[PDB]
Order: C-alpha cells, then structure tokens, then sequence
C-alpha cells in the first residue's frame, strides 16, 4: 500500500484590498504592471483577530474533519512569519486540534518553501515507519510582514494549507522528491525585523539568480531521478507569490500553459508564501482525475527549492463527491479601503504604551 | 523604550490561568455530569443539578443559531485590544446541544444573512494579548451558509 | 430576633455627576457626617460600619475597612467591606441589618461609594466582575448583556415597532421625576419631547454615570426614638447569587428554586424572580402590597425587573409603561427620584440611592410623594442579575 | 440572641504549598465538600456563605460572591464576600456568626481562600492593601513593617545579643508542632538544630507561603445535634480597624480606646490590645482562662501578639518563649498545628487555618492535644495590625 | 514712548484633511460632535518638507518684511514640538533670517503657552533696556505629535506666529501681564515619546481642573491688577485648540460672544498649540481700531496660563493699509485624503532602516 | 514596539490621584485640627481626636531622627521600579514635631553614621513611574550631619 496525501484543507482571510487603493496612495508602481503582467487585482487583508495560528488551525481542522476520530502522530508547521521566535506554534495548533498529545512536533522555516519542507518531513516519518500518519501545514502572513510603501505591498497576502499524510485511503501517492539549497540572499528578514526585505532591485535579474536557478535545479534533479520530462506530467505547480510566476517558470522549464492553469488561484489573494505551492496543489486535486501526474516545485528565498512528484489515485473520486473546492472558498470576501487595511494589519505608528483604545 | 525604567502595574497574569482553560477556550469544552448527564458551559467541578463531583469534560456542539444579537458601536465602551473593529456584532449563540454561549459574529460577507435564527459555527481567533506577553487565542463565531 | 430601624439616610448630591476635586475619603466623609447630623448622632456612637465598593482595581486601594474606620474617625470600630458590582450598598445594608439584629452591635452605618475617575477609563475595568476568562478577556461587557436583554425582551414579547416608544416613555418619566428632585443630576432640566428622546442615544434610556458616596444609619428599635420621631423599619431582605456567565441565564440547572417559569433567559431573570419571592416571604407581603418601588434602570432592564418583582405579568411591562403605570398617578410609582437616568448612577452607592428615596417616601418627605405610602421596595442587581437584592421597608 | 455552633472545619492540606494544577474554584470546592462530609450535611442545606480573599488583583475576578455560589452548587443561596488582608477568613467567620445569630439564616458556611500563583509575582501585589499613596507607591511593603516591628521590639525590651535565640526557639517550636500534624506543610520533616536555624533565613522565623482554601460550618445551637455529637461554641468575637499607615502606630489620636498603654508603636500594637480587651469582655473571659491559642507568626510578630493578647507582660514574650512557655507542656501552648512557619500561610484562608486547629483542640482531636482544653483563642491581624480579629471558642 | 507690538507674521501649512476622512477610518468619535459642538470641519496636514522651523522662519520673515533692514537683538522660539531636544532651533531661525548674530536667543517650552511666554520674555528685554527690540515666535506641529487613532487626531493642526516687540511705530501697546502655573498633568509628553498624551478622559471634568482653572486665575489676576472687568475689553482671545474653546471660556469668565468672534480662525485649521493664542491676536489686529482694548489669556497644559492686556494705537491704520490678513492666507489650501495625510506626516510603521525609497 | 497591538491591563491611573496629593508627597503636608491643634500624617478630613471637620493643611517638620531601621535585601520582595538599588534601608523616621513617617534612607556616605537616633532630613526623589506615564516624585530621607 503506497503512502501519500489522504485529505487536505485551506484557510484564507476574507478581507480584500484592491491594488489601485495602494497605488493611489504611494504612486510607486504601475497599476497596469500589477494587474495585467503580474496578474493580481486584489489581495488578502489580515484582520486584527487573525494570524498564522488562526489560519493554520482552520486549514488543519478542515483536513482532519475528512478523517473522523483521527489521532495525530506528527504535526509540522512550515512558516516564515511565525508568531513566536522561541517555542513552537505547532504545539499551540496541536493543543487546539484536541486529537492527541503524543506527536512529533516542530516549526519549520525556509521562507516560501517551509510548507513543502514540512510535507517532506511528514512523508519521511510515515515512509520510515516512525509514524502511521503525519500532518503538514504551510502558512504565512506575508501582508503582516510587508512594509507600507514597499514595492510588493499591493500584492502581499496571507494563507494556510494543511495536508494529512498516511497509507489508508490515499488520494495522491507521493512518488519521489528532490531538494536543493544555497546561500542566495535575494530576500531576508534579520532577527528582530518585522518586515521582509529585498536584497536587490526587483525584476528578471533577481529572478534569474534565485527563483529560476533553484526551481530549475530541483525540477531537473527530480525528473532526472525518475527519467521523466515535462511532457510526462498532466499538471505542474510552482511558487505562486504572483499569478505570473508559475507561467514564467513553466515557459522557462518547457512546460506549457494548459499544464499550469489548473493550479492558478492567486489573482484575488496575492502572495501567501509557504501556503502558495500547497494551495496550488489543493486547487489541482479539487478537479483532478485518477491516473494523473503532478509535478510540484516550490521556492524559498535564501535560497532553495523542493520538488515533489505525485500520482492521483482512484480514491480522488470519492474524496471529490462531497467537497467544497478552494475556488468556492475564495468567493467569500469583504472589501476594505487602504486606511482600514492599515488599521486591521497594525501598520500605523501608534504610541508604544496605550492608555485606552484611543488615547 | 530608550529609558528602561520599570513602570508600575498592579496585576500581571501567570501563564497558569490560560494553561488550565485551553479546553474551554480552544476546544469549547464545558462539563457533563457522569451520574445525571446534564451539561454546562463553562467547565465546573460540581454538577449543579444533583451536586455530584463525578463530572467530566464535555465537547460542546460547535454549530448553532443566533438567539439574540446587538451591535457594539459606542467608542466610550471600546475595550483595549478591541478598538480596531467597529462595529462588533455581539451575540448569544444557541448551540445544537441546547447550551448558550456569549460571543460575537465575524466575517459577515452578506449582511442580509445576519439575522436572528441564522446558523453559525465556531472559529478560533486572536483575542486581547495577555499581560505576560503571550498571544491569547479563543473562540468566536461565523455565519455558516 | 429584634426589629431594626433606619433613622437617617443621605448621599452626596448629583450622583450622575463627578467630583474630581475630592478624594474617595473626603467624599465618604461628606455623606456620613450629613447622615449623622440628620440623625442627631455623634460619629463615636457608631459601633460598626458595613461599606461597599466595586473593588481595588479603580483606586488601587484594597483591604479598605480600616482605611474607612480611620477616615470616618471611629477607630477601633470595625468596617466590614462588601464587593458586589452595583449591589455593593444593597448587600452592605443587609450585612448591617444582620449586625444589629444579632445583638452584636446596636448602631451601624451602612453604605457605599464609587470614585470612577481614579481610573483612567473605568468603563473597561468594570468587566473584571464577571466570569472573566469567558467574557472580560474576550471583550464582552455588562453593557453588551443589557443591550442583548433588551433586544430579547422586545423581539419575544411582540414589541416590534414600539421599542423606541417604550424606552423613550420610560426615560421621559425618569426625567419628569428628576426635574423637581434637588439631589438629582437632572434637577431643573427642561423635559424634552418624546420625539426628541426617540431620536437620541438609546432612545433616551441611557443612564447618567458619575461619582457618589452614601449611607443609612441602622439602630435597634428600642433606641430609635433617641434619633428620630419617624423611624423606617426593615421588613425583610433577600440577596441571591447565580453564575455571572450570560449563557447560564438560558440554562442554569445550578439554580434551585421551585416554581420558576418554564422559559427563562435574559428577558426573564430567574435569579431576580427567586430573589423577590424569598424577600416577600420573609417580609410577610405580596406584590399587591407594594406602594412604591426602585429598580436599576438602563435600556429595558427596568421592564425586566418590573416583571421579575411581580408588578406586572410576563411581557406586559412595556405596555404598563406606555399606559402611564409608573407615573405618580399610576398603578405603581417607580424611581420617583429619577432613577439612574434622571438622578444618576454610581455603582457602589446605588443601593443607598434606592434606599434613601424609599426612606423619604415612607416618611412623607419625598419630592414626588406617594400619598399614604406604607410599603416601599428596592429591587437592585449586579452584573447581569448575577447578584440580585430585594429590600422591603415599611413605616409601622 | 441565640448560640452558634461550629459543626465542622476543614482546609486543603499543606497550605504552605501551592496547587498550580487547580483553579481557585476547584480548590474552594475541595475544602467545602470535605467539611460538608465531616458534618454529614448536603450542600443544598447551606442557606448562606461568607467567604474571604485578598481582592480582585490576583486572579482578575471581582464581584466574586455569585461565582462562588455557582461553584459550590448552592444558587440561589448568597455568598457575602470579605476583602481584608490576612484577616479575610477571620472577618468572614464573624459575618457568618452574625448571619446565624440574627435568625436570618440557620446554616452558614464561613471561609476563605488564596490563589497567589494566578498572579505572576503576588509578593509585589500585596502592598495594594495599605495606605497606598504613601507606602505601596513608594515601594514600602508589609514585610518591611514586620522587619521594623521586630527590630523595635528587640532594641527597646533589652534583647540585644539574644535576637537570634528568640526567633530560632520560636521557629523550632513551630517545626516541632508541624512534624506530627498531617495537614502541615512541614509534616514529617526532621527538626533542625537551634544553631542551624540561627544561621538560616530570618533565624528560622520566616513563614511558608502557598495556596489554600478553607471553611467552617456554623449552625444554630438547636440544630447542631443533627450534624455533630461534639459542637464547638462561639463565645465572643471582636474585629477592629485603624489606619494602614505604619507611622500612625506611634501616634494615632483617631484610636479611641481608654486605658491603653502610655507608649504605643510597632512593638506595642494598640489596635491589637483594644481588640483583645473588647473580645474578652464579649466572651466573658480573661487571658487567665485561655487554654490554647493561635497567632499570626512571622519574625517577632508572634511575640508582639502574645503581649497584645494578654498572655505575658510588655517585653516579656521573648523570655517566655526561651523558658519553654509555648511548648506543649508550657504555660500557654500556641500554634499547635505549626502555625505559618510549620503548617503554612495562605492569606485569605489564615483565619480558618487558626479556627480549625482550635476546633480540633476543643474536641480532643488535635495531633498536639492540650489535655482538658475548654477555651481556645484566635488572634489574627491584617496589614501591620490595621485589621485585628480576636475570636474566642469554647466546648460547653 | 510706550512699548509693544510693531509688526507680525503667520505661517500655516496649505494641506487640509476633512474630519470625516479620519472618522470614517477610526469610528472613534461622533462627526456631529467635532463639526458642530467643537466647531472644526477640517485640519491642517503637515507636508514631509514642513516643520516648526519651516513655519517659524516663514512667520518671522513675514514680520521682519514689515520693518526693512531690521537688525535682530533678541529671538525667542516658543514651542512644545521642538525639532531638537538639545540645541536651540531659535539659532537656526536666526541664521536663516540673516539680520544679525548678536542676539539674546533661546527656545522656550510650556506647552500651548510657549508663544505667550516668549512674548513676555521679549517685552521684559525691551522694557528693561537690555535691548531696543525683540522677536517672539510661537509655533507647533501638533498634528505631527498626535497619534493615529487618538481621539484628538481629527482636529490636530499646525502653525506659527511671529510678533516683533519695540518702541518705534507701535501698533499695540503692551499694558500689563499676569502669569500663573502649577503641577497639573492634564496632558504630558515624557522625554522620548513622539506623541502628546492625555492624563485622563476628555470632557468638562478635565477642562475644569486645568484649562478653566488656570485661564480664570490669570485673567482674574490681571484684571485685579488693572482694576478692570470683562465689560472694559473690546476683544478677548483665548487658547484655540478648538473653535468651541474660546466661546466656552468666555461664557465661564463673563465675556460675551461678540468679544470673542473676531479672534476665531481655527475651523479649517485645528489645534496649532503655541501659535493659537498669537494667531487669534493677529486675527484681531488685522481689523481692530485705534483705542481698542484686548485681553489675551493663553493656556499651557502642565499647567499654567499667561494673561496680557493690550491697547491698539493710531499706527494700526497705516499698518493695515497694505496688509494681507490671516483670513486671506487661510483661503490657500490643498485637500488630501487620510492615506496621503498619514504618508506626509510620517505615521506609517515603516522599516527603521530604508534600502531605497520603497524597499 | 514593531507590533502595536494593545496589551491587556486591568488598571490605569488617572492624573487626578497624584494631583490631589502633591502637598503630601512633594511638601510633606499632613493635617492639623483648627479646634484642638492635634497633628496627623497623612492628610485627612476629620480630626481623629475630637471629630471636628475644621481641619487645615499642616507642613510637617522636615528634620527628624531614625526611630527604627531595617535593610531590605531579599530579591523575592523587590518591587518593580525598586530593583536597581540593593540594599534599601527602610526606616521609621521620627520628625521633630513628634509625627512618624515610613520611608527610606539614601545617600549614606559614611556607613558608621547610619544608626538608631541618627539625624535625618527630607529630600525629593523619583519613585516608581505612574501607569499613565508621568514621572512620580515624592519624599525620601538622608542623614543630616
Ligand atoms: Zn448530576
Ligand atoms: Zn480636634
């Protein structure tokens, strides 16, 4: 019996901010560039009562709702916008889920590839026989950790995705993976800094030495291991900080648009970091058919890349029978203006010590 | 910040307070009596019906209906940590097991669906930060439709 | 058991207004020495004090008894403290009644105070007297409870389309009573029209909140003639307690009182019903016997208490108010000083605020006098009726 | 007036130790239901509760009465709260005595608790129950007051060179009493030598501080036989109050008690002297009649209270202790459970901690029994004797 | 020859923010309260290239333009929102004015009464014979030092006023003054804090123990010294943090509306702190007649009050002949939205270290 | 700092508290009775000796002697705002008018002069900062020799 994904879930903020609302204030980038070339018209706004833990536990609880009475054996939280810098937020999510304390547990960090790295850890724990199952979460509040006036502000979002790994009722078999990494400081966040920073100007030069190099290296590595090529895959899923990014990487690695399209979700969300490759995968599995082949290649700034190959099983049809797809979830939204978004995300420079709510 | 002179504060919470209530606040656990099966929220040590000490944790129903609802819009009554969202929709939620929970409704995407008798479900959200610096998490409700 | 008489009662005037120039000690002394003078009594005749406040979180002064005994200048005479929301004074009155009735003390000063302005923003502190881990720390206030209670009352007793009319008629009657009452915050204010009130905050049913201290002096019957010609007797009291948690109003198996209504909630206060029934049994009266009353007014809470107290039937208090039932010529005159809306509210003092107007009524000294008043009743609550007090006074 | 009997008394064991796994509600329930069982009584027979704690600043729970009535499962029965430093339970006992003696309630549960670990650092919170603007906010603690009181006692009554000997002998006797008392925090610990104690913290006279709840059940005399064969009667009580401000100990014209000593201060507690004299007059006893006692021990405070209480003359308590006077075979056995040093201290529970050991003594059930004990006395204080309570119990 | 005011000038930011723009975001106060009771419909917004020095030197240069070739003998800068906490901004303004270095010079601070305190210092320097003339400036950027979400945000403004004191061509003779002070911490700003903080909740209770007590004490003090009463004055000028404040204080001290009205300017400006009493005075002198009597009573939180009595001279008619009044100056305005106001006033929580303008 | 989310705090002091006590705390003003001339510290409204309300402010003597003294060295009992100076020398000071003040002795330049009966004088010092951010000032004592 093969090992892989059994169930999944997602958590996305409902508040939305149209790109023009940010551009009207800062006038620091072209509206047409962001809407048409990059492919993002609005982005998710984090409410004051939302964070990585609230989104993560929502996604996780939605995955576990598919498997009544599941006892948790391992739980790994992939995030680069962790609410805690010491102590594991994973243990907080575990406590909330209320399905066992005897679990392998940690937070995992490598930027946008944190979620795929957690997934690989969970696969290794099941495949080794160290556990019978394992829960991987990928979640980020990129909005919260992107500065007002930053060139990326208008498309910084947030999100969470949860994948349960096991060997009973598997809907996507985990076939193989390949990872790579290096010191490439294309983006950083030094200890203390709230805001994620760029290491150079934005554009294809920065993309060539990080995003494209590592994505290519991992994809070619895995395909070489499996003796496959782009033609052998029904779907390809990349990092989706922007709608343009998967299409661009696909053109760079010899995949074609119809292999990419079914993973695209982020036009109304923006960059969800660690969640983005996992959300692309979820968007595929929501409509995929038994027998189909998926290649998933994430990207973490810093930098590195995780490549994973999957095969969809017969069980996907039963899983799909009564399932709320991600496409439907993303229809739920509340529009807010720029001022309200900044209030909600705690980006006004207010007093260090508050006397009342407003003094 | 620049002058680290300690400021006076009568009260600082120990982690023990919230530690013991994770069942109640993360998982909506009240109590059920082992002898007579009566249910209560929040959690307790003595059954109120029969005065037995044989009481166990009980997972309350996480789905319900809005029994009664009231906007909170008055700036004068804005609590610290809750000033940013205005209005807040305060509600008494009747759970499917019969218990009633005092909470609020959030993420209202269609205002015409916010009415008495509307179905709701529990969600975990961030509440006012603790006086020991730990983030506070607990329940709120959303419309379920 | 022996009878206990009130020989004087007094409070610092305009309790819906603040006294920022005074300390809490100065404010306590004002009302205490006023009452002592009214009774022709020396401070050193006081054998004990029972005094109430919200708690130590306002002024950061705890263990307050000795501090009060020193401020009043009665040491070594003890001060027993009471910390019980808006019922603190009502509770301290009951404590003093027990002190005298026991025979342990013959002359006892009962009272309470609140100095909200010592706290930067008292409004957000008050929630600390609730089921804190499941309401206060989630940003849920007492005012939310009253808003919800009012909404439940109107939605379930068929008042849709007349909510504004009911609340405005109530608030207008309070303003009418306050206009000619010198100790009231709204003393001398012109009476706004019903329409102006409907279009104002809370349809005119928002209370006036300030600072005050107050007290009543209790004496054993056999001594009362030394201090007054016209003593007011305590017939009976009840104090009752249920969970602070608002959810429990709808389902509280912990509350053991037989013959409650089948359907209880916020609009039907089970704790308040139980309290009234116990009190009346102790006092040897029924609701029929009540000539004048006091209730904690705020939004529709006056209606809920009118029903709990037994003055009118379930769901009928709104119509009772609309038909003129609480006016001075009505079937049951209520809050004849103006109440919390007209006279004013200061949490820990509220019990004495009620008792003083009833005291005056029962001696024929009220500014809005109920002719031939024999029985007067204070219905007071704390939290959302987590505390409830019913105090029955007579004049013979 | 009618007599009031204690039918049971109990507290959560090892009160000098903490119970971090319990909530305050769970802890209260433990001792309450233990006492109910000891008395062969059902919770729903309780007609009222009088309960004490330090204040709302520890757990951020105020208006606690209803919360306790719900926790115990007695609603609608009321809980009257008491907030009075380390005398909270002593005061609540006196309140319950009044409740029963009045005839208003026949069966009353008296008690108190303290959950210090709910606060991050309780030690710096306690100062909030003082004359706060002139001590707490200047960084002056109750412990400073006791250190100073001890220094004054020794410097002015000629104990120079024997301070360590006095404090160590006291602390050693407390440890001896605690060793064989199962409910004590120092139960079963080996007795350190006098020399080891002298070279340790506070020469062995530092208290053990933890968490506890406790209660006693009071019943009208005519009902006591239903619940116990051996009732313990309340002979008389006094509670007295002076300023919290430590300076006033030396000069307090506000304290009107005739025949006080000429020279008063910290080493000579005027408030405590007054309290004892009042209590004994009410109880119909003198110090001669006392067979066994309890005092708030900490540093030299036990000595000051031994003198205030009338057990030995001014300045003689140190020598009384050195000569073996508080040992079980001594002239006046004192703190036979181990006291705050041996048994342990939890502020709001301390009054019941005293009363329980006296209750046991007066029924012949103590682990360090005083043969033929007829009269037992609790001397307790709050702040630096700003509150003072003296409670006199007998067995016939 | 009597001593007093010879010439004056004002400096006001041109950017404006309608009150409803702030209230729409924070919903923390009533629109009707601020517009109708308090009397403020819009407020001044500080541009990124404006501050106390920029406004101060504008006002001062406008006063000195009335007296060609004036050599400066003293210069005092009254402000509670000083660009420097050590070193005197007054010496920077002196340098800019380019009219002499040999001057008595310092910064003066007592909250909203800083400007009137500087004025008293200048009067004392001339009346003592220590100088022949002296330049007083009152200026504040209250907006810059009021926090986002503060109850006072919607009516925090900025401004500067300059008054030249001398004994040649005097237009308003300085008759007498009376000052008072005490420890009343009704508002504070501790060393370091950017934002000015309240010591208690807003309303008539706070007003009674600071604003009204000190204003009354100084006004009654001065009138007792001169054997005068409110009926003896053609104009009264108070602190003008709000249009409502002068009318309220007038009602409290037995002045009537017609005595106050000609000093009112702040309906479109908001609170200009140290500048506000001096701007009220300027607004009076722009239209006053020879012989008329003015009472000026300022208010500094902390707290204290400066009262000054003046008499208008024959020279006012010549001064008025070719003069741009303050009323006209305040017609120059540029409307901005909330987001833009927050950008301009540096109230977004951006990164402590900037890599470019937008990264 | 970087995340301006309001933290929970039960109690925040109004400026009114200290405003009314500036006489007591800056100037060592207690009270004197106009009828019987008895003196008290701290200030009060009713004379304790005779119960008259005719009471006026009284400037206490600012010189005195150490009546009793005790070091505070126990870290367990260090209050916030007072942790930096160790030991603290707590004292009851007997003023030249007979009143006694609870305070501490600071600036002890010669330790051999710190003893019972030593003459002291009042000084104004910074105490623990207020919960509304204002600096707190009040009395302490120094040896006067
Ligand atoms: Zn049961
Ligand atoms: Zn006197």
């Amino acid at each position: 019996k093969k090992i892989g994904i059994v169930s999944y879930g997602a958590g996305i903020p409902v508040c939305r901010l149209k790109v023009q609302e940010v551009i009207n204030v800062w006038k620091n980038t072209d509206l047409k560039l962001v809407e048409e070339n990059l492919g993002v018209t609005e982005r998710a706004v984090l409410q004051p009562d939302e964070d990585v833990i609230t989104l993560g536990v929502l996604a996780a609880q939605r995955a576990l709702d598919k498997v009544p009475g599941h006892q948790i054996e391992a739980l790994y939280l992939g995030t680069c916008t962790n609410p805690y810098d010491s102590r594991a937020s994973a243990s907080i999510i575990l406590e909330m889920l209320g399905s066992g304390y005897d679990a392998y547990c940690a937070d995992v960090q490598f930027a946008g590839k944190s979620g795929t790295s957690a997934l690989q850890i969970c696969q290794a724990l099941v495949a080794s026989g160290m556990t019978g199952s394992a829960l991987a979460i990928g979640a980020d509040t990129i909005n919260r950790n992107t500065a007002p006036g930053d060139l990326t502000e208008s498309y910084a979002g947030a999100g969470a995705a949860a994948l349960l790994i096991g060997s009973q009722d598997v809907i996507a078999e985990f076939d193989a993976s390949f990872s790579c990494a290096a010191d490439v400081a294309d983006n950083i966040r030094p200890q203390g800094d709230r805001y994620i920073r760029s290491g150079m100007g934005l554009g294809s030069d920065k993309n060539s030495i990080g995003l494209e190099d590592q994505t290519r290296r991992a994809a070619e590595g895995l395909m070489a291991k499996l003796h496959t090529s782009p033609a052998d895959y029904d779907y390809v899923v990349f990092q989706q900080n922007l709608v343009s990014t998967p299409y661009s990487l696909a053109k760079h690695l010899g995949f074609n648009p119809k292999q990419v399209e079914p993973g695209i979700y982020a036009g109304n969300v923006g960059d969800a970091g660690s969640a983005s490759p996992l959300l692309g995968l979820i968007n595929v599995l929501d409509q995929a058919r038994p027998g189909q082949k998926i290649l998933l290649v994430s990207y973490g700034f810093g930098a590195g890349s995780d490549a994973i190959a999957l095969t969809v099983t017969d069980a996907i049809e039963q899983y799909q029978k009564h399932n709320k797809p991600l496409r439907e979830l993303l229809e739920s939204k509340i529009y807010v203006d720029y001022g309200t978004s900044i209030k909600y995300e705690f980006k006004y420079l207010r007093a260090d010590y508050a006397l009342t709510a407003y003094l | 910040s620049m002058y680290p002179e300690q400021i006076h504060r009568m009260t600082t919470a120990s982690m023990l307070r919230e530690w013991r209530e994770h069942g109640g606040k993360y998982r909506l656990e009240g109590s059920q009596c082992e002898e007579c099966n009566e249910i209560f929220f929040p959690r307790r040590t003595v059954c109120g019906a029969c005065n037995s000490l044989s009481v166990k944790p009980y997972r309350c129903a996480r789905s319900g209906k809005i029994e009664v609802m009231a906007p909170a819009e008055n700036p004068i009554l804005a609590a610290m940590g809750y000033g940013e969202t205005v209005p807040r929709i305060m509600a008494m939620v009747r759970l499917d097991d019969g218990l009633v929970i005092a909470s609020e409704i959030v993420d209202v995407c269609d205002q015409q669906q916010l009415k008495v008798g509307a179905p709701v479900r529990m969600v975990i959200r961030k509440h006012v930060r603790e006086s020991n610096l730990a983030w506070q998490y607990a329940y709120k409700f959303v419309l379920d439709i | 058991a022996r009878r206990v008489a009130i020989v004087s009662a007094a409070y610092t005037p305009k309790p819906g207004s603040s006294r920022v120039r005074q300390t809490f000690k100065e404010m306590i002394v004002e009302s205490a020495y006023k009452a002592l003078k009214d009774a022709k009594m020396h401070p050193r005749e006081i054998q004990a004090v029972a005094y109430g406040y919200h708690g130590e979180g306002i002024s950061e002064y705890g263990g307050l008894g000795p501090t009060i005994s020193d401020a009043l200048g009665i040491s070594p005479a003890p001060t027993f403290m009471s910390t019980a929301n808006c019922t603190s004074s009502s509770v301290s009155f009951q404590m003093g009644h027990q002190m005298v009735a026991s025979g342990e003390y013959d002359i006892v000063l009962c009272g309470g105070f609140e100095k909200m302005t010592d706290h930067f923003n008292y409004a957000e502190y008050i929630g600390s007297s609730t089921e804190c881990e499941y309401d206060y720390f989630l940003g849920i206030s007492h005012t939310d409870a009253f808003a919800l209670a009012t909404a439940e009352y109107f939605q379930k007793f068929g008042y849709a389309g007349r909510e504004a009319d009911v609340l405005a008629t109530f608030g207008r009657q309070m303003r009418i009573y306050a206009q000619n009452t010198p100790t009231a915050t709204r003393y001398g204010q012109p009476i706004p029209s019903l329409e102006v009130l409907k279009n104002s905050e809370a349809c005119g049913s928002m209370l006036a909140w300030g600072e005050a201290s107050g007290c009543a002096i209790l004496v054993a019957e056999h001594l009362a003639h030394k201090y007054t010609d016209k003593p007011v007797f305590v017939r009976g009291c009840a104090y009752t307690g249920v969970s602070h948690y608002f959810g429990t109003r709808f389902h509280n198996p912990t509350l053991h009182h037989p013959g409650l209504p089948k359907d209880v909630g916020m609009a039907v206060s089970a704790n308040s019903i139980a309290c009234a029934e116990i009190a009346y049994k102790k006092a040897g009266i029924t609701a029929k016997d009540i000539d004048v009353a006091q209730v904690y007014d705020l939004l529709g809470a006056g209606l809920i208490q009118m029903e709990s107290m037994g003055i009118c039937g379930k769901g009928q208090a709104g119509d009772f108010v609309l038909e003129g039932g609480i006016a001075l010529d009505g079937q049951l005159p209520l809050n004849t000083d103006g109440g919390n809306i007209g006279r004013g509210h200061a949490s820990g003092c509220d019990g004495i605020l009620h008792i003083t107007e009833l005291f005056r009524q029962l001696r024929g000294e009220s500014d809005n006098q109920v002719k031939g008043a024999r029985i007067g009743v204070s219905q007071n609550l704390g939290g959302y009726a987590a505390h409830n007090s019913v105090i029955v006074l007579s004049n013979d």
